[PDB]
């Protein structure tokens, strides 16, 4: 760790900083105050800079300043005078603007700038971010006659405290003494991963003195616990100090002490059963890019294909990274935007791993180094702490680029811990994989090797991946080689330049291409017509109807089948369900529906899921074993007719998430990634081809039969700008895409693609406009100190579009019976009765519903795994995302809830 | 997006603050005078906005979901004023999605979350002060 | 219609409020610090949330009008943020247009029609109070 001592003295400094900027009696006035809340006043961190930034300039050498701090006599006067007001009148200069502090006492302002928030600016600039930190001013701290009052009302700074000021020359000293310490830390501040690890010290220090329980007049916040207020700032900034030096400690300590999975029995093991050969041919690969990877970094490529099963290539490469000491670490962060418990359970379930080993983050993850300061019982403490934690992608990206909060600490420290597996459908956009690549990038650096499972990954956004890593090498040096997993064989490339691995990206791709070449096995594509929601629900119940004559199992005389329909939207989907409920099935035929989105509660959502996954698995001969199995046998028990489609009615996530094999499927259209994922299912677990169409696809996106334009939306490669000349589907694939219809497409590397000529095309064109190529470069943000700031965040900002805020059914404080729909506030929830309205579904001649759930018993059946108060516990487990809606929503229990129009 | 309420409302800021401000700390089951007259004055401006709007057709009918929204509207507006039926207190009717827009209103300036307590006495007061609103 | 100046109006509403009441009386040769701050105040929180609007993309890019109407406003940020240019006070700049909404809220809410004098006083009080809003 060879830059951990510097780090910790730079730590050290920055809690003196903030009480520094606490002392204003504005602050007081505010602690004193209680009611009602006075504005900040200018926010105390930035006071606090201020403050730091008054005594030493300008303008003085890291040394002198030192000096001053380190020789106990002094003064304190002129150091008490010197510090500029905004106020009395307009402009002062901007502190750190130019001729200012030393650079290292800039590092360090901006660590005590830092802890309130990251830095804010109006400017978007690409040059000034660069120079970051220089132009940070009254923006950044993000804040008059009031201001004056603050600095005034006073009274008594620190240095006149006996204690604080004689810790502070001893830092003074310690800073003096470190053998090139000054000059270096002046120049470096800048490096990303020194000023990400000084903010994570200041983040943690600062909540545990929170936590903690003479004459010293400063102080702390109270109010919130206990009224009036408690302690004195000076005794915060030596707590702040202590835990500073324990924090660096810790870091030091983690590696052999962290709670890690290690020498799982199956990982190692080779894998006998068939189907399973690329795994293994991964897993041989991995010692190679251990011996090479530990020591250099690790990028890799699971790029096995669609439609078959993942688990396998991540467990192997998992396995492979660490051997046979410090196993196991390493998280599993999937592409979803919510993590239900059901695919948690049944990730863990692949790799043979217990609960307790495996941790699923669902925020309350299911199962200390930085216990003493860590809560004893917590949450994130427990993700850190298990050998392997589950969640998403999404939670960990929102901590890495953060606009405030010890969350994001907590979050980065995550990220840092060993190394992070991405899944692929988050970028979505080419512009939102590019900032999932800026956060790829920042995680690399703290050293944590990402292997993405590319089955759909475009060339140029793994080529985007390389690069960050690259940056990331460096900053970690100081502190490339990437296998491609394939059935057939997996090559490891050891490349310093992302040029370099690109090409070898083509050569990788070139294979692929070739067994794409070969004709693929599975799968057919059909070009079909809609004459909105019934003309094409109609449409589709006849392709249903046709599927099932087409591909199904019979026993005893009886014949089932199993269909998917993909719906791109929810408000869609129900309109289709609407539709089908109040058509019967056709003539001779049972249709059980199941209705599967994101909208329903999470609880509810995951059974639904599981009772899926139980239901869908399909083996050669297994057509007996599905009527023998439950939900069969009471079809067959139930109704006289021979035929029974069991047909599932589902979202992106469910497309994107589920080890489902389906007989057949018919699908909205988005995307090559909609098409890769409905592939996959159609061929999940069965081999050989009946050669008729199996899948279904539909010609104008739901939005084009309105004719809702860009057609492919939300998710949509496609964007306004970048406008594809024919909206019709028909054109937009090529017949090898319809033929053999698989991954190559996407896999490609394809040149030289025309706007509208190609949908593939168009997509990997925008993917571009995304990536190295209102477009801060990636590269920029990796090359700057975008670290400082939060411009690059804001100009490209994740989940991008309103976020709804989470709701659930609870169950009344006082009578367990009633339930009533409730919005999480801050801490608590505010009567939802009023808006929400709850709606019937009539049902079709011949249909039911299957696969479906009863809140009540879900919530019973949660209370008695957990052991839970029903209202508490199945909120915890009831909660569902939803946009915001001034009329509120309508709720079916089969179907979840919509909006209203 | 809820853009026929952000339109209103828009129009409705003098109205829309001098509730939001008034209902702050107000305990529904004891209101003042001025507490009932802040919330009367903005249902009636909401009121007035959003009776022009239906009746003169202020829409477009080519927004697939501006037109639904503006129709659901009009649907509550005939539920009030007897063309469909004479019912403007009833759930989900006229007055109710008026105060439906108050706490939203109140949820998207200031970050309150009002719930049956608020809803039902701001429709105590539309019975009190606005039965003469339709006929 | 003007859909993103109502969405962003009806996110302002106490401000709003607090400007229009504020300068009904006043006189733009002098202006006391309360009418400052109100219009300070007023157009702070309109740049908020259409910088927010723009730099997130929150916009339906099939909407024709909508669409457009982005790109204005988002072309205005440029020109104000360096990616363009750094004029951020230029006439019909980004401040300018600001200065616009305010002018509308008054005419749309209460009727008044305010010209150059009101407006020029705005994009003062813009120059003195917002020069750091950019680089």
């Amino acid at each position: 760790w060879h830059s951990a001592e510097d780090i910790r003295l730079l730590t050290v400094m920055a809690a003196l900083f903030h009480d520094i900027g606490k002392a204003s009696q504005a602050f007081q006035a505010k602690l004193r105050n209680r009611g009602k809340p006075m504005a900040d006043a200018y926010r105390h961190e930035w006071v606090s800079l201020r403050l730091f930034e008054a005594f030493v300039g300008p303008g003085s050498s890291d040394e002198d300043w030192l000096r001053r701090l380190a020789d106990k006599r002094e003064t304190g006067d002129a150091w008490l005078s010197q510090l500029a007001r905004d106020d009395r009148q307009s402009a002062p200069p901007g502190p750190f603007q130019k001729s200012r502090l030393p650079p290292l006492a800039q590092a360090v302002g901006w660590l005590i700038v830092s802890h309130h928030r990251l830095p804010n600016g109006d400017h978007r600039g690409s040059a000034s971010l660069a120079r970051l930190p220089a132009p940070i001013q009254s923006q950044w701290c993000g804040a008059a006659k009031e201001k004056a009052a603050c600095w005034q009302f006073p009274h008594g700074l620190p240095f006149a405290s006996a204690h604080w000021r004689a810790r502070t020359a001893l830092c003074a000293q310690s800073m003096l003494e470190r053998p090139g310490l000054l000059a270096r830390g002046p120049a470096l501040l800048h490096d990303s991963y020194v000023m990400h690890v000084s903010r994570l010290i200041l983040m943690l220090a600062d909540h545990h003195y929170s936590s903690l329980p003479p004459n010293f007049p400063l102080h702390a916040n109270t109010d919130r616990d206990s009224g009036k207020l408690k302690q004195r700032l000076d005794e915060h900034l030596l707590g702040v100090a202590l835990h500073s030096r324990k924090l660096a400690g810790t870091l030091p300590r983690l590696e052999r002490q962290l709670p890690r999975l290690a020498r799982h029995k199956g990982f190692t093991r080779r894998v006998e059963q068939p189907r399973f050969r690329w795994q293994d041919k991964a897993y041989d690969c991995a010692m190679a890019c251990r011996e090479q990877a530990m020591e250099h970094g690790f990028f890799g490529l699971n790029l096995a294909s669609t439609g078959c099963g993942k688990t396998l290539a991540n467990g192997r490469i998992l396995y492979a990274l660490a051997d046979p000491q410090r196993g196991a670490r390493f998280s599993i962060a999937l592409g979803l935007r919510s993590l239900t418990l059901q695919t948690g359970q049944a990730y863990r379930e692949r790799l043979g791993l217990g609960d307790d080993d495996l941790a699923i983050l669902v925020s309350h993850v299911h199962f200390g180094p930085l216990r003493e300061w860590l809560g004893r019982n917590s949450a994130g403490n427990r993700l850190l702490q298990a050998p392997i934690l589950a969640c998403t992608i999404d939670h960990l990206m929102p901590a890495s680029e953060s606009l405030r909060g010890g969350h994001q600490i907590a979050p980065l420290l995550r990220l840092m811990t060993s190394d992070l597996v991405l899944d692929e459908v988050d970028d979505f956009d080419i512009d939102d994989l590019p900032a999932l690549s800026r956060l790829v990038h920042w995680a690399g650096l703290f050293g944590s090797r990402v292997l993405l499972s590319s089955a759909t990954l475009p060339p140029a956004l793994v080529q985007g991946l390389f690069e960050a890593y690259r940056s990331g090498r460096e900053i970690f040096q100081r502190h490339i080689r990437c296998a491609w997993f394939d059935e057939f064989s997996s090559q490891s490339s050891a490349h310093g330049a992302v040029t370099s691995f690109s090409e070898a990206h083509a050569t990788f791709v070139a294979q692929r291409l070739a067994k794409l070449e070969q004709l693929p096995p599975r799968r057919q594509a059909q070009l079909c017509t809609v004459h909105l929601c019934r003309e094409l629900a109609g449409q589709m119940n006849t392709w249903m109807a046709d599927l099932h004559r087409c591909h199904h199992t019979e026993h005893q005389g009886r014949r089932i089948s199993f269909g998917l329909l993909r719906l791109a939207n929810i408000e869609p989907l129900i309109e289709l369900a609407q539709a089908i409920l109040a058509q019967g099935a056709p003539e001779g035929l049972h249709v059980h529906l199941c209705v599967y989105h994101s909208r329903h509660p999470l609880l509810v959502r995951s059974a639904i899921e599981r009772q899926l996954d139980e239901l869908l698995k399909r083996s050669d001969d297994d057509a007996a074993a599905l009527f023998a199995r439950p939900t069969l046998a009471k079809a067959l028990q139930a109704s006289t007719e021979r035929d029974h489609l069991f047909v599932v009615l589902a979202s992106p996530v469910a497309e994107v998430g589920r080890d489902h094999d389906y007989d057949w499927a018919i699908v909205e259209p988005s995307s090559m990634r909609s098409i890769i994922q409905l592939a996959g299912r159609i061929r999940r677990h069965r081999s050989g081809f009946s050669g008729e169409a199996n899948l279904y696809l539909l010609s104008r996106n739901i939005r084009s039969l309105e004719g809702q334009n860009p057609a492919f939306q939300r998710p949509g490669f496609e964007t306004p700008d970048f406008p594809l000349d024919s909206h019709d589907l028909h054109d937009l694939l090529d017949p090898a895409l319809l033929a053999r219809i698989d991954a190559s497409p996407r896999i490609v590397e394809p040149f030289p693609l025309f706007p509208r000529s190609r949908l593939v095309d168009l997509e990997h064109r925008r993917l571009r406009a995304l990536m190295l190529a209102s477009l801060l470069g990636v590269p920029l943000w990796w090359q700057t100190p975008a670290s400082l700031s939060g411009a690059l965040q804001t100009s490209q900002p994740f989940r991008a579009g309103a976020k709804e805020r989470c709701y659930a059914l609870l169950p009344d404080e006082d009578d367990e019976e009633r339930l009533h729909f409730s919005r999480y506030e801050e801490g608590t929830w505010s009567n939802q009765d009023n808006l929400l309205r709850n709606l019937d579904l009539t049902y079709g001649p011949r249909i039911q519903t299957w696969g479906t759930v009863n809140y009540r018993e879900e919530l019973v059946a949660m209370a008695g795994r957990e052991d839970l108060d029903l209202r508490q516990c199945a909120m915890r487990y009831g909660e569902v995302r939803l946009r915001e809606n001034t009329q509120g929503w309508s709720y079916h229990p089969y179907l979840g809830f919509k909006k209203y129009n | 997006s809820n853009t026929i309420s952000d339109r209103i409302v828009a129009r409705s800021v003098i109205e829309a603050a001098r509730f939001i401000q008034s209902w702050e700390d107000a305990d529904p089951d004891s209101l003042t005078e001025d507490q009932v007259l802040a919330a009367a004055g903005f249902a009636a401006r909401l009121h007035e906005g959003l009776q022009a709007t239906v009746l003169q057709r202020l829409v477009d009918e080519s927004n697939h979901e501006e037109y639904r929204e503006f129709k659901a509207w009009e649907e509550a507006l005939l539920n009030a004023d007897g063309r469909v039926a004479s019912s403007p207190f009833a759930d989900w009717g006229w007055w109710y999605r008026i105060a439906n827009v108050m706490l939203a209103t109140a949820s998207q300036n200031v970050g309150v979350t009002w719930g049956s307590r608020v809803h039902g006495r701001l429709m105590a007061i539309f019975q009190d002060k606005f039965k003469q609103r339709y006929e």
